[PDB]
Order: C-alpha cells, then structure tokens, then sequence
C-alpha cells in the first residue's frame, strides 16, 4: 500500500495537526503575539544589564583604594 | 503617501487619446544599403518594438575546421565587445528593460532584441555593436564551451531533437549533414580565434538583414545607416551543395521505449512556394499528438494520424508527423515513440499511413478542408506576437530578397486540392527512405526490410 | 644572447595575448553614443496609445468588454467567471476542476465528438483553466467566424449535459492527471506552501482536491455548483482582435439568457471564512533526489491594495536567476549577483501572488543539497536589505523592468482579452497604460522602504521544502533573519 | 611626473640595479606579483594562457631553488635572462579597469578577500 | 543612503553614551 | 587547558543522550537551542550561589 | 559553493572555528539539564579564576601576614568580603557542579565507548581540582588550614 510518508507528499491538506502536548495552539484566526514575548525578554534583559554592571563595578572598585589608606590620608 | 486604492483612477493623469479603432495595416519598407545590406521595418499599434538582425550563415557554411561555430556563436551572442564589456551590455539591456535572444539554425541565424518603442536607437546601436564588433575573449569562450559540454551531456532527455539531428546527418551528405549540436571532439577543437575568423569571413554586408516590427522606417534607417554603411562590399560566396541519398541511423540507449522516425526528400524547397505550401498543409493534416495532452479541442485531435493510430492503437507513447523546409530542399516524415516490443508493428503502421496518403481517394474532401482551414488559422494567429512578425520579415528577406505578402500564402492554401496532395505524396514517397532509430533498437527491422515498401 | 620573443612558446603566447588586449583597449564613440548603463526614468506617454476598451453592463448584471482592432484578422472571445477552488465547501474541493473537464464534453446538442469536430473544422482553439478564485473559458477564432465561437461558448456554459459514462472517463483522466503532477515539483511545492500558509482557510485547499472527493461527484454536486456560482453578476465576457462591440453586446444579450439568477456574491462569501496567514513550515526530506527545492514566503497584498504595485516592483528587484541566463554574474538585482557569482543555486525565482484580501511574496530557490545554508543567507540578506537600505538606481531599474515586462507580456489577441477579463474581475475596471505607468513611477526608495517595513520587517514566514534538505536552516533561523540588529 | 631611465640618470641606475638582481635570480619583474597579495593578480593569472603561467611557475621554482642552495644562475643563462619583458601588466590593468567600472555603477565585487 | 547611515551612527552614539553614563554615573560632569 | 582538551575530545565523538542510542538522526544546532537551556541553568545557579 | 565573495561573518576564517564548535555543532535533540551542569562547571571555573586574581591583588603569602591580610580583604577593601565569599563558596559550588556532572555520567554510562578519552581526561581534571582546592585552602593560614 501507500507508504504513508508519500501520502503526505502527494496529499497537501489545509487542516494541519500539530502535537499540542507541550504547547496549546492558538486558534487559527488569532494574530501572532510577537510583543508579549519581546517585552518579557526586555525585562529579563535589563535585569541582566543590572547584574553585569554590578559585577564589573564590584571588581573595579575592589581594585580601587582602601579604607585604611583613606584614613591615613590625614 | 496617500493612494486611491487602485479601484479608482489615480488623481490627475495625462492619459492620451486612444487609437482610431482600425487605424490601418502597416506596410514593410525595405531600403537596400549600397554596400548590399537590407533594412526593413513596419508600423505596429502596440507599444512594443521587436528589432532583429538576421544573417545567412550556419551549419551549412560550417567547415571541418569550425564544425560547431554556429552553436557556439548562439551561446556567445551578447558577450563583451570591443566597445562595451559584458557587464556594461547586460546593464544596458536591464536598464531599458528589454530582452535579448539569439537563434542559430542550419541555414540562417539571428539576434533579436525587444523593448518599448521609445528605445529604438538603443536597440539598434546595441544590436549592431554586438554583431559587427565582437571580442571573442578566451575566458568567456571557455565558460560557454564548458556549458555547451554540459548541455551535450544532458541531451538524451529529449529524443525528438536527437532524432531530427540523426535524420539530417544520415539522409544528407555534406551541407545539411554538418551537425548542429557540436560533437565533443569539435567542442574541444573550437576556439576564440576560430570564432573570430569564421565571423569575419561570413558576417558580411551582402548577407545582413535588419528587420524591425514596431519601428518607423525613417527613424530606423537614420539610426542604422551611420552604423552599417561602411561595411566592405564582398561578392557573396556561393551556398554549399548537399545531396539527399541516405539510409539508416541507429543508436542504442536506455530500455524505456524505442523512438523510430522516417523521412523523405520533396526537393522543392522554399523557392518552390506551391510545393512548400502543400507540404505545410500535408503536415497540418498529418500532425498527430502525444496521447498524453489534456489541453482541449483545436490541438489537432481530429487529424488523420491522431484519429487512426492514437484512437485505435494503444501502448504507443507518441505519434507525430512533421516537416522541415530549407532553401531548395525539404524533409517531411513521421516521428513515432512506442514500446520496444511493438516497434516493428509501429513501423508497419507508419508505412501504411504514409502509403495511404499517397494512393488517391484515401483522403476525404472534409479532411482536406479541415487541414486547409487549420493551416490558414495557424498562420494568421502566428502573425500576431510582433516578435514573430519581425522574424518573418527577416527570414523572408533573407530567402526571397523581399517579403512575400501574406495574401500569397493564403491564396495558395485556398487553392490546394486533393490531386495536389496525392501528387506531392507520390513524389515524396519515391525518394529514398531515410530512417533513424534510438533506444531499444536491437529489435527494430532492418533498413532494407523497411525500404521494401515505398517502392 | 637574450632570445627574441619568436622562440619560447610561452613568450609567443604572451605576445599574442598582449596584442589582443591592446587591440580591445581603444573604444569608439559612434557605437557608444546611446548606451547609458545607468538606469533612468522616461515618459513613454507618446507611445502608450491603445484602442479604448468599451465596457457595457447588461441589466441582468453581465459585463461585456471589448478592445477592437478591426485591422486584424483573428479574435479571442471568452468568459471570465469570478469563481474557483477557493469557493468550495470543504467537501466539494475538486468540483471546479472536474466541472471544467466535463464542460468541455457535451451539451443537449453538441455531442462531444462532433463538438470538437466543429471547433477544429472552423480552425479555432478552445481552452479553459481554473485558478483558486478565477475561472476562464476562452476560444481563439478568426474574423467573420467569431459569432460561431460565441454561440458555442454560450451553449456549453448554459445547456451542458453531463452523462455518467463521460463522468467515469473523466474520473479516470483526472486521476491520471493527479498521478502525473508530482513529477512537476514546483507546483507541488507551491501547493504545500499554500496549504501550510493559509491553513484552515479556503485558500489552503488545493485546486484538484482529494481523490477521495473526486470519486464521489455524481453530477449533483456539479449542477449545484454551476447553479450556485455561475450567476450573471460574477461573469465577464471579453473580446479583442477583429470584433465589434455592438455586435458582441447584441449576441451576448440574445444568447446568455438561461443563466443562474441567484444572490451568492463573492464579496459577501469572502466576508465569511476569510483568508488568514499562519506562519509555519513543512519540509519533506527524501535524500534520494538530486536537487532540493524550497520556498519562503511573507504575507502579500490584496488585488486592490495600493501597495500591490510596490510589491510588484520589489519582486522585480529580486529578479529570477537561471543557470543558463544570459547575464550570468552581471545582473541588476543583488540576489541574482550573489547567487550567480558564488554558484549557490540552480535557479531562483521571486514570486508575488495576489488574491482577495491577502497574497504572497517569496523567492522560490532550487539548489544542490550542500549550498542550502549559504543560499538561505543570501535570500534573507537581500530581502531585509530591501527593508533597510534600498538604492535609487535599483528602484529605477526595477520600475523600468516592471513596465517593460507588463507591456511586452500584453502581446496578441488572447493576451489582451485575458488582461481585460482579469482586470475587470480584480479591480472592476481595466487600468489604462498611462495610469499604470504613473502608479509605478510613484514608487521610489522611500516607498519601497515603507512597504518592506510593512510586509517584511519582523514578520512570520511560511516555508515549504522538498528533497535533500539536511542543510536547510530551521524556522527560527529565517524568523530571526527577518530583521537586522545593526540598524 | 614620469621619470624614465632615458631622462633620468638616477632612474637609469635604479633600473640597472633591478636588472642585475632579477638576472642573478633569473626571474622577470612580473613574477614578483603575489596572487595572494591583491586577488586582482589572481584573476589576471587565471585569465592568462597556461603556457605563460606554467613558465612563471617554473621560473619561480628555479629562483626558490637557487635561493635555498645559496647560489646564483650561471653566467650563461644570466646573460640569457630577459627581465622586464612583461606578460601580466596589460591583463592586470584590464582586470582593474573592469573592477573599477563595476564598482562605479552599481555592482557587487566579483571576488572578495576573506577576513583575514 | 548617507543620511540614513549618519542617522544610524548618531543613534548608536547616543546609545553608547547612555551605556557609558550608566556604567559611570557622573553627576560631577553632568551638573556643569 | 585540561577542560579545553576535555571538550575537544567530546566534540570529536559527539555527545550522548538520555536514551544512550545512536543519535545522528535527529540533531539540532547548539545555538540557540541549547544556549537558552544553559542560560536557564546559569540563572538558577546564580540564585543558588 | 565557491566562496568568491564573503556571505556571512560567521563563516569567515576569523570566526569559522568558533562558528563550528559553538554555534553549529550538532547536538542530540533530547538532552536534559545535566549537560547544562557541564557548562555550569565551566562557568564556575571562570568565576574562580577571576575572583582569585582580584583576591591575590591583596593577599600576602607570608606566615606572619596571611591571616591579617585576609581580614584586611574582609574589612578594609571596598567590597572585599564579596570577593572572598565568592571565592570560597565558589570553590564549594564548583565541586557541587562537578559531582553532579560525574554522577550524570555514571547514570547514563557516558564513559562507555567511544568516550573513554573524555572520561579519562575528566578524571585528570578531577585530580587537578582536588589539588588546587587543597593548596588554596592552605592559603588563609588558620588552624584547620595549617593542620
Ligand atoms: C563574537 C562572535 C560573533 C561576532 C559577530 C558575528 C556576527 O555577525 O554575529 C551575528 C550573526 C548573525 O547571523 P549572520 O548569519 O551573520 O546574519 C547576519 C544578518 O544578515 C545581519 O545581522 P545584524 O546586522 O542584525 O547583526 C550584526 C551584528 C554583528 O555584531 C557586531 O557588529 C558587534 C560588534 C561589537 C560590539 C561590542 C560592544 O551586530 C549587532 O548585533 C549589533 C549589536 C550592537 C550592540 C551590542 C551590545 C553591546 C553591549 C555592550 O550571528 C549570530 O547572531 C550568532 C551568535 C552566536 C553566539 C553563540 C554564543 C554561545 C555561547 C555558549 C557558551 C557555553 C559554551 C561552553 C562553555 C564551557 C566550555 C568549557
Ligand atoms: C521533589 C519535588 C518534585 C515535584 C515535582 C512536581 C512536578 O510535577 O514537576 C514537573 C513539572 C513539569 O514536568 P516536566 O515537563 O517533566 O518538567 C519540565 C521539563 O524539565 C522542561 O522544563 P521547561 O524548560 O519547560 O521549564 C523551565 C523551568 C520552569 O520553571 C520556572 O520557570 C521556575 C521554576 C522555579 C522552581 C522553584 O524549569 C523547570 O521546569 C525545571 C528545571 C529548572 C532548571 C534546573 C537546572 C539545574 C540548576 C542547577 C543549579 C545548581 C545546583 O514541573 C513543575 O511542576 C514545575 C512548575 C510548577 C509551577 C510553577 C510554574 C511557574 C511559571
Ligand atoms: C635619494 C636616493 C635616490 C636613489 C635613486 C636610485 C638609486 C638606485 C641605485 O642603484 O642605487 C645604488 C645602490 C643600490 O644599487 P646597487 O649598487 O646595485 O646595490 C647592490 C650592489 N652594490 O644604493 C641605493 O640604492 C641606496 C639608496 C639609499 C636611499 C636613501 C634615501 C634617504
Ligand atoms: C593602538 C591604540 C588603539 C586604537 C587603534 C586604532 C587603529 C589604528 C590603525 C588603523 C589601521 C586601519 C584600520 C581599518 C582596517 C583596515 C581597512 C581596510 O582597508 O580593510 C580592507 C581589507 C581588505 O578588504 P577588502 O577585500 O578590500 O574588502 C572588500 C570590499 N570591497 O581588510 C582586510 O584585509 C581584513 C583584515 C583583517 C584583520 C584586521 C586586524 C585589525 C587589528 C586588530 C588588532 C586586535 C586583534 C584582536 C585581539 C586583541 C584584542 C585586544
Ligand atoms: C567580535 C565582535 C564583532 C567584530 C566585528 C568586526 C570584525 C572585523 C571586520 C569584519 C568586516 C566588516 O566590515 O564587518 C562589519 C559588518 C559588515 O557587514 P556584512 O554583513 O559583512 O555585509 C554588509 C556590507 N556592508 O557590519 C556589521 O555587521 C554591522 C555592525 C554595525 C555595528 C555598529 C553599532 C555599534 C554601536 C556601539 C556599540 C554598542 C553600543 C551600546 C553599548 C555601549 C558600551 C556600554
Ligand atoms: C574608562 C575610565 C573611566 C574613569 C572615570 O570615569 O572615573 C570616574 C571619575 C570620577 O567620577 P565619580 O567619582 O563617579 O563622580 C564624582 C561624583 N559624581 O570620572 C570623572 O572624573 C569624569 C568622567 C567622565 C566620563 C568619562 C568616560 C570615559
Ligand atoms: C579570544 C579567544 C578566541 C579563541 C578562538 C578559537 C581558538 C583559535 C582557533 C584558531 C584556528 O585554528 O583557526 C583556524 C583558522 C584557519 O583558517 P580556515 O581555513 O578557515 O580553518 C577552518 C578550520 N578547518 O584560523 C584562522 O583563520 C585565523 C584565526 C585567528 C584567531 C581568531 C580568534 C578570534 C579573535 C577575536
Ligand atoms: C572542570 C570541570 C569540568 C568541565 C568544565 C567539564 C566540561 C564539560 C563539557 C563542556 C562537556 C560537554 C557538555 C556536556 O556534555 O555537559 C562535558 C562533557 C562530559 N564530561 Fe566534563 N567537565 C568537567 C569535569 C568532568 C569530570 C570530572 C568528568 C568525569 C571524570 C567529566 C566527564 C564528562 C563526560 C563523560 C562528558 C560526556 C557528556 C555526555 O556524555 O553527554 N567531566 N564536560
Ligand atoms: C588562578 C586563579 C586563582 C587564584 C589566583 C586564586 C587565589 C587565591 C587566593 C589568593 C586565595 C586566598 C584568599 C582567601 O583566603 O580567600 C585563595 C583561596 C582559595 N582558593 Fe583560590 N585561586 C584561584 C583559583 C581557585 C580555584 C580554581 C579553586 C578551586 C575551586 C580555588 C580554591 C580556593 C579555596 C578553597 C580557597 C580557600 C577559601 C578560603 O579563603 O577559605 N581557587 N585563592
Ligand atoms: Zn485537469
């Protein structure tokens, strides 16, 4: 019989079924979100920027001067 | 910016007044440049102009030294010149928006260019440059030779062209026998200086026609005379000779079907206008098909071969009946593609048909009327498509030195009669059979066994 | 002591090549006074003159349009129905195509054998074809014999007779035709692309439909479809060549009377179940095929969208390239130059398809299994370059190419009639050449950038691929390539 | 200005020294053009005839062998040497002119240098 | 193309200056 | 240096999978698919640390 | 494909090795998070190196000054307690992550052929980590350190 993988090649259908066990599909008419995703990513991105600035400044200011020296500055 | 949504006319346009609804039927003006060149044109109502340059050269004029120059020249058509580079040429063609084409046949070959009627000086200047002043560079020629070798390597996919070439080579001796698709040895031997010498020897003024389709004659001649009037006047060396006596070509290939083709002489040629027209009508009567087309009525499904063979005999892949007419010679015959086991029966059927048309009374007046009407329709519906108009002008001027008016072809097709068909078939069948076979040929009959018929 | 260049075959070869190069070093002006490879605009208003396309509307709603040129000797007469495979009902998908095949055959008096005998006796041709949402039945005929063709068209479109034996024969023929289409890989690719892009919409389903549905016609579906969709307002009669508008109007009025009066209007029909683009991909890996054929596509513009002309220009400046193209490595479009120079593809073709209320726009490449990643990079790079950094010379060249292509394609009697019918169905009018040129000339670099930002910048894409495609980048790759982070 | 050995004693001495060096190693001045250097020389060498390019490779191999062996060409062939008999400058000029035209009006580079 | 290029370069310069201020908050330089 | 050699040898022979089976049928590029997974791991580790 | 003109920077020779081995390396599609643990061990090593360098900018290797120097780092250096706690607890997390790495390898039998060399180089790496952490723990010079 038809090997069932050339059946899909020879029979394109407008009703395509996906897995939908890990991700629920939007109904077809709804638009692509594309904005909620970027705003979530943006929140995380400036969290990351805060973290990187913190680490860099910690290292540089550690390599900076010291409290006992500042005390002995007179 | 705002736009009127394309179902409403766009703001303010200066759209011009229409044509007067049957303005006129333009005539062809032909001017003979004193060096011996032809410049012809006619007016067209559509905004497109087709301009071509046609030369009396090709495989017939090939020489054992060249033997492939025609095919290579078709491939090397609009390459770099002594005045523009290839990049500049392509950029110009793209800039005005036209199309370039090159055709190479056995007897004549042409270069055509298409664009709007505004760009006439550009068209004629670029064409004359690319023909008159070519710079056959070694690297460009080598690239085209590599491509031609690949195409020769991908030839068997179309057995019809292969069988036409085989029939010509087998059933002609020198001139028409010169091949058209440049065998591998010839391809290796071919070279840029060889192309230069061939062009300089053959592309001469007394064998050049510049034909325009939608161009005013005054403009065309005023832009073309300062580009062609200074060519040297040569004595137009004579055309090659070729005799028809020829037998069988047989080539074995894959196991899918066998392709057998038969052909004959009809030595009238294009100068014998009556016989050429009768041959065209006979072809439109014979014709046939591929038994796989699903277009619709009008494609010749009521032709004699179609009806009898295809509607009666199955397991026959395709069955056609064709012709090819050159100056002072012809070649008419039948192409058949069928199963390997059926091949002897297919040859018998084709011979039966070709003899059936010969014997009087076997062609009905109604079939002849249908053939004549279909031929007139084919010619008329072909003389649209201004490209075809310009090509017809060029070819006719190259052959006859003028343009034979369409009314002559129409009158000839009108006056053809059953006696003419029978007489021409009897004459064409007398000439020695030319046969070609390709594929599982190890079972097709012998050439002499087939030639036992027809005589 | 030093040898002359006569000896030393390499010295001889160097002398010959230097002689040739010094030969071609001096140009000539008389052959260069008109070239100008740099593109520029022009006003062809002095040239765009064509006979007026007279349009009449018979009160039953029937539009008849003619572009007469009575100096000719042929003509083309046809009917352009605003119906096709889009307007089915999910269980009668193949009805339009099968009805085409059947309506060729017979009527209450045509008798298919003698019908085709009549067509071929008068010398003409008769053809038809159905698109997703357009159907055409036209005939090419001669002067003083047009009326027979018009009568035959009216008879087959009104009083066709469907008989069961011919229906079985055409079922066999269409099953064969379905079995022969998978050889044509381009049509398979575009069918799959349509199905996966406009999925769960009437545009997704193919034209032929499923064989399981072709096996269950019974001619009741045929008659219902014809009576429900071949109504008077949705048809256009068109004529060109040697025709007379008054004669054509009179003949249409006298003949097309047993029509299907109804109310199913395509505008309201598309109002329900519209077309919705859904970004997705389908990739059919085989690895037994020498070449991999794929297509990426963005959502296009509708027929009446004013940006349709801009999309046409954009698909002109991503022009097609072929392995036997004359230009080769020198071409106007950057994508063709990239493909030809690095030889990363057998052939590429950019397509712009327009429907009602939607469309498509893509690049259709066909290559070898090992160059697919570089080819995909080239395609996406050039498209997003159209988004960001379009150039004036490229825009002008694209506009010139588009004008030339349209006016050269309109050539003959059948192309003119087809143009008349198609434009009357899509826009409700035939756009004159001068207005079309004005609309194209209204497109410049800013227009291209705005339209590309509207349609290409950071939009979902739909991909359909077939063959050895191990190296073809996944969906996320293309989706991220739809924008640039440098700008 | 354009200073040639006919109108300049210093240029005459410079040309004499270059001729002496190239004759010592027996290789023409054009052989010093590295294909990896410009990539225009690469194209110009791709366009030249095979006999000429093979002669160039042979002369370069001979020069490299002499350099390794720490010796010079024997005086016979040294007197038979013909430096400055060019074979490449015209083709290189043509290639550069074509590249300049293509760059000047639209156009993408036909070849490019990798990074690095 | 040059106006767009210089506009983009200026935008990237503004972004770079903002990143520099964020990394090194200098009211000492900001005030005068 | 030892870590670099470790990674080089692994990259020579691919990478195992939770099934232990041959895995050259369904393979995807490391970026971005496993960079994001590693990023989730890194952020969780950062919270722990 | 002849690379006449350059398409992508990632395929240029400057970023070609990095491209292959970081971006384009094919990976099994069903990996869980323990491969993430391997990458995490790499990150822990980098963190240890950086914090250790900045700590060694303040540590005196003398017996009379080591302990008070570390207390200097904790009390006087600007944000030095962060550096020291990061170094110490980062050694601890480095070992935690490497242990999870090793035990995933044991569970899924990743040591089997053809990854014998990978496992052996891992064992060498573990030896190096043990030695490094031990000699480092000697540095602060306390009771536990010395004894
Ligand atoms: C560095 C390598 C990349 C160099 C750039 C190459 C490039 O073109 O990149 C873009 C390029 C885009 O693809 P493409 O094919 O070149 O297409 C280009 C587009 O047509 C067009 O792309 P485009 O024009 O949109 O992008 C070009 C890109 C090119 O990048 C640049 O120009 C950056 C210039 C330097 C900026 C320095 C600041 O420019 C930018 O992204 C501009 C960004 C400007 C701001 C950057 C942030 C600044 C923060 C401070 O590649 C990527 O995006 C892929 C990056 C993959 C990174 C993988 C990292 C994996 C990490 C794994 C870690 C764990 C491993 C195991 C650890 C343990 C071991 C023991
Ligand atoms: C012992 C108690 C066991 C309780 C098990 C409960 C259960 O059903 O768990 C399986 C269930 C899903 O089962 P699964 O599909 O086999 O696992 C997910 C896959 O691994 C696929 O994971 P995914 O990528 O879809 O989800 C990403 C993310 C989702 O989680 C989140 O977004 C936040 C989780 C916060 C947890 C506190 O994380 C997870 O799902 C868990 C893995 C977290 C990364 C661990 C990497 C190693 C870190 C090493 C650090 C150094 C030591 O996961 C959960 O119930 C967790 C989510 C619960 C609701 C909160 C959602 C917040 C949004
Ligand atoms: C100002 C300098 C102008 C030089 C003009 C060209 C001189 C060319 C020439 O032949 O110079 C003589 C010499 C090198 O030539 P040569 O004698 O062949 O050396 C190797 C064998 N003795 O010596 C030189 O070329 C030395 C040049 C030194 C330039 C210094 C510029 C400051
Ligand atoms: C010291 C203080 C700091 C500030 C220093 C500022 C710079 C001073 C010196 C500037 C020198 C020029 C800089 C611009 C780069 C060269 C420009 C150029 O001509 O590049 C073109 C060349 C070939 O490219 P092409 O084939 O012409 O391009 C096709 C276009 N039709 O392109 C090539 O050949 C590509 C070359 C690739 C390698 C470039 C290396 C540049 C130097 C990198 C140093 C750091 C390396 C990284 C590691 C250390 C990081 C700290
Ligand atoms: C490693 C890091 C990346 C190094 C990149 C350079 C490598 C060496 C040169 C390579 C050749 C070259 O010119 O690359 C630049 C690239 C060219 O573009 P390409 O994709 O090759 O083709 C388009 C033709 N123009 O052009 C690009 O890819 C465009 C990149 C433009 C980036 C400009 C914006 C920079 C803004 C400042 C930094 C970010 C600001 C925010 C942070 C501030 C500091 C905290
Ligand atoms: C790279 C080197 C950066 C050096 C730098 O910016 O040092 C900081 C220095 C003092 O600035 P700060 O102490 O933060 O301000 C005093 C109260 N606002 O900053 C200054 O004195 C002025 C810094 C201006 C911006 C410099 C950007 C480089
Ligand atoms: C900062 C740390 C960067 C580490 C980068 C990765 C380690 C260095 C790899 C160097 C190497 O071996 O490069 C090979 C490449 C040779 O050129 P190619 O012919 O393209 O080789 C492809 C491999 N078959 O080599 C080259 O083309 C030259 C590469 C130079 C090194 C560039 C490293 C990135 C600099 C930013
Ligand atoms: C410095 C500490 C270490 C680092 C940075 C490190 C790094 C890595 C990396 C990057 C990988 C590839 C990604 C992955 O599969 O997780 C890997 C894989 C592996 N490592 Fe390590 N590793 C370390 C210690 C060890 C140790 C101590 C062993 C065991 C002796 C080990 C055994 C393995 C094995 C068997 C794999 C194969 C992964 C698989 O089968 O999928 N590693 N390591
Ligand atoms: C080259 C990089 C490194 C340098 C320069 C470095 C340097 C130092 C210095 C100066 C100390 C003493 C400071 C203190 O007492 O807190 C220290 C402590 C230590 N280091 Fe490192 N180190 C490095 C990498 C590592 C690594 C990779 C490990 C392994 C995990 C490690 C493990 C330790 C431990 C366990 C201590 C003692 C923690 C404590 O102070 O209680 N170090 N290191
Ligand atoms: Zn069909």
């Amino acid at each position: 019989e038809i090997p069932a993988t050339v059946a899909a090649v020879k029979n394109p259908s407008s009703k395509i079924i996906y897995d939908e066990h890990n991700h629920e599909r939007f109904p077809p008419g709804d638009p692509s979100k594309r904005a909620f995703a970027y705003f979530v990513l943006t929140g995380g991105r400036f969290v990351y920027a805060s973290l990187i600035r913190l680490l860099v400044l910690k290292f540089v200011l550690s390599m900076s001067a010291s409290k006992d020296v500042l005390a002995l500055a007179s | 910016s705002s736009l009127p949504s394309l179902d409403i006319p766009l703001g303010g346009v200066v759209l011009p007044d229409p044509l007067p609804d049957s303005v006129e039927q333009s005539k062809t003006k032909i001017t003979t440049l004193s060096n011996g060149l032809k410049i012809a044109s006619e007016t067209s109502p559509n905004p497109a102009a087709s301009i071509g340059l046609y030369l009396d050269c090709g495989s017939i004029y090939e020489t054992p030294f060249s033997s492939g120059a025609s095919h290579l020249l078709e491939r090397m058509a609009f390459k770099s010149t002594t005045n523009r580079s290839h990049f500049r040429i392509v950029r110009e063609v793209e800039a005005i928006g036209g199309n370039i084409g090159a055709s190479a046949s056995r007897e004549q070959m042409g270069y055509t260019f298409d664009a709007l009627k505004t760009y006439v000086p550009q068209m004629v200047e670029l064409l004359v440059d690319c023909v008159r002043n070519p710079a056959f560079l070694d690297w460009e020629v080598n690239e085209e030779l590599r491509k031609v070798k690949a195409e020769l390597g991908e030839l068997s996919n179309n057995p019809q062209g292969l069988l036409l070439e085989a029939i010509h080579s087998a059933g002609y001796s020198g001139a028409l026998a010169y091949p058209l698709l440049a065998p591998e040895a010839a391809l290796n031997r071919l070279d840029g200086p060889s192309l230069e010498e061939f062009v300089a020897e053959n592309y001469t003024a007394p064998r050049m026609v510049l034909a325009a389709a939608g161009v005013e004659h005054e403009e065309l001649v005023s832009i073309a005379e300062p580009l062609l009037s200074d060519l040297p006047n040569v004595p137009r060396p004579d055309e090659p000779k070729s005799v028809y006596v020829g037998g069988d070509f047989r080539r074995h290939g894959e196991s899918g079907g066998t392709h057998v083709a038969l052909a004959f002489e009809v030595p009238g040629g294009w100068h014998k206008e009556k016989d050429a027209i009768v041959l065209t009508v006979l072809q439109m009567l014979m014709g046939g098909g591929g038994s796989f087309s699903a277009g619709g009525p009008g494609k010749g499904m009521h032709s004699r071969l179609y009806l009898r063979v295809l509607n009666e005999y199955q397991q026959i892949q395709s069955f056609s009946a064709f012709n090819s007419i050159f100056n002072n010679t012809g070649l008419f015959g039948i192409y058949a593609s069928t199963s390997p086991d059926f091949a002897p029966k297919a040859v018998d059927i084709a011979a039966k048909e070709l003899i059936a048309i010969a014997s009087p009374g076997q062609v009905t007046q109604v079939q002849l009327d249908r053939a004549k009407k279909s031929t007139k329709s084919a010619v008329l519906m072909n003389l649209e498509s201004r490209m075809i108009a310009s090509e017809d002008i060029g070819r006719q001027i190259l052959t006859y030195g003028e343009r034979k008016p369409l009314e002559q072809f129409l009158k000839a097709v009108d006056e053809i009669t059953l006696n003419d068909i029978t007489k021409i078939s009897q004459k064409i069948i007398s000439s020695p059979l030319t046969m070609a076979s390709y594929g599982d040929v190890l079972s097709v009959p012998s050439y002499e066994s087939v030639n036992r018929k027809f005589h | 002591a030093p040898p002359p260049p006569t000896a030393m075959i390499y010295d001889r070869a160097a002398e010959a090549i230097k002689s040739k190069l010094r030969q071609l070093e001096n140009p000539d002006p008389r052959f260069l006074k008109h070239g100008n490879p740099r593109p520029a605009l022009s006003d062809h208003t002095r040239i765009l003159a064509a006979p007026e396309t007279r349009v009449t509307t018979l009160p039953n709603g029937l539009r008849v349009a003619t572009e007469s040129s009575l100096a000719a000797r042929t003509a083309t007469v046809g009917v352009w129905i605003d119906a096709g495979s889009r307007f089915e009902t999910e269980e009668t998908n193949g009805t339009a195509h099968f009805l085409e095949h059947m309506i060729f055959k017979g009527t209450e008096r045509r008798n298919a054998r003698e019908l085709e005998e009549e067509i071929e006796n008068m010398g003409g041709h008769l053809n038809a074809y159905t698109s997703r949402e357009q159907t055409t039945y036209y005939a090419k005929v001669t002067d003083s014999d047009v009326p027979q063709a018009l009568d035959i068209l009216a008879d087959i479109l009104q009083n066709s007779r469907f008989e069961e034996n011919r229906i079985s024969r055409e079922r066999d023929v269409i099953l064969r035709e379905m079995e022969e289409v998978e050889g044509q890989t381009e049509e398979v690719i575009f069918d799959h692309l349509h199905a996966t892009a406009f999925q769960y919409t009437p545009l997704g389903r193919t034209i032929l439909g499923p064989a399981q549905n072709i096996k269950t016609i019974t001619k009741a579906h045929l008659q219902s479809y014809i009576q429900t969709h071949y109504t008077a307002p949705r048809m256009v009669i068109a004529a060109s060549g040697a025709v007379k508008h008054e004669d054509i109007v009179e003949q249409v009025k006298k003949l097309f009377t047993k029509l299907s009066t109804d109310a199913t209007t395509t505008a309201q029909l598309v109002a329900k179940e519209p077309a919705i683009f859904t970004g997705s991909e389908v990739r059919m890996l085989d690895d037994d095929i020498p070449l991999a054929q794929f297509a990426v596509a963005f959502e296009g513009a509708s027929w009446k969208d004013p940006d349709s002309i801009a999309l046409m220009v954009m698909q002109a400046m991503l022009g097609s390239w072929n392995k036997t193209a004359g230009g080769g490595k020198h071409m106007g479009s950057e994508l063709a130059q990239r493909v030809g120079i690095n030889e990363v593809a057998e052939s590429i073709m950019a397509f712009n398809t327009n429907y009602k209320d939607t469309g498509l726009f893509g690049v259709y490449a066909v290559a070898k299994p090992d160059c697919l990643d570089d080819l995909s990079y080239a395609i996406m790079q050039e498209t997003t370059k159209l988004v960001y950094r379009v150039s004036e010379d490229d825009v002008t060249r694209a506009c010139n190419q588009l004008k030339s292509s349209l006016l050269l394609h309109i050539d003959g009697t059948s192309p003119v009639a087809e143009d008349i019918g198609r434009q009357l169905l899509t826009y409700g009018r035939r756009i004159p050449f001068a207005e079309l040129f004005a609309r194209i000339d209204a497109v410049d670099a800013s227009t291209i950038k705005r339209v590309a930002n509207r349609f290409i910048y950071d939009k979902d894409v739909a991909i359909a691929a077939m063959g050895p495609i191990q190296r073809l980048p996944d969906y996320n790759w293309f989706r991220r390539r739809t924008y640039w982070n440098r700008y | 200005s354009f200073l040639d050995p006919k109108k300049n004693w210093l240029a005459a001495q410079h040309m004499k020294s270059l001729v002496k060096r190239l004759s010592k190693y027996g290789l023409r001045y054009d052989d010093l053009y590295d294909p990896y250097y410009d990539l225009d020389v690469k194209e110009a060498l791709n366009r030249l005839p095979k006999e000429v390019v093979d002669a160039r490779h042979a002369r370069l191999k001979r020069a490299i062998d002499l350099s390794m062996k720490h010796e010079y060409l024997p005086e016979d062939l040294q007197a038979m040497q013909t430096p400055f008999r060019g074979y490449l400058q015209d083709m290189l000029a043509l290639v550069k002119r074509e590249r300049a035209e293509r760059e000047a009006l639209g156009g993408l580079p036909l070849y490019q240098r990798s990074i690095p | 193309i040059q106006p767009a290029d210089v506009k983009a370069a200026a935008m990237w310069g503004v972004a770079a200056a903002t990143g520099g201020l964020y990394l090194v908050q200098v009211s000492i330089l900001v005030l005068p | 240096g030892a870590s670099l050699l470790h990674l080089a040898a692994l990259h020579q022979y691919g990478s195992n999978n939770p099934l232990g089976v041959h895995s050259e049928m369904d393979q995807i590029s490391f970026y971005p698919y496993f960079y994001v997974k590693d990023l989730v791991g890194w952020v969780a580790f950062a919270i722990f640390f | 494909t002849i690379r006449n003109q350059r398409f992508s920077l990632l395929k240029e020779p400057i970023s070609s090795t990095l491209n292959q081995h970081l971006i384009d390396y094919p990976t099994p599609s069903n990996l869980s998070y323990w491969w993430g643990f391997g990458s995490l061990a790499g990150i822990c090593l980098v963190i240890q190196i950086v914090t250790g360098v900045f700590l060694a900018m303040h540590y005196t290797p003398h017996v009379d000054l080591a302990f008070n120097s570390v207390e200097h780092v904790m009390r006087d250096v600007e944000g030095g307690w962060l550096l020291r706690y990061m170094h110490a607890n980062g050694a601890s997390m480095f070992f935690i992550v490497v242990y999870l790495h090793i035990f995933r390898g044991l569970y899924y039998a990743s040591y089997s052929s053809p990854r014998e060399f990978v496992w052996c180089l891992g064992v060498v790496i573990f030896l190096l980590m043990i030695v490094t952490a031990f000699t480092g723990y000697v540095l602060p010079w306390g009771q536990m350190s010395f004894w």
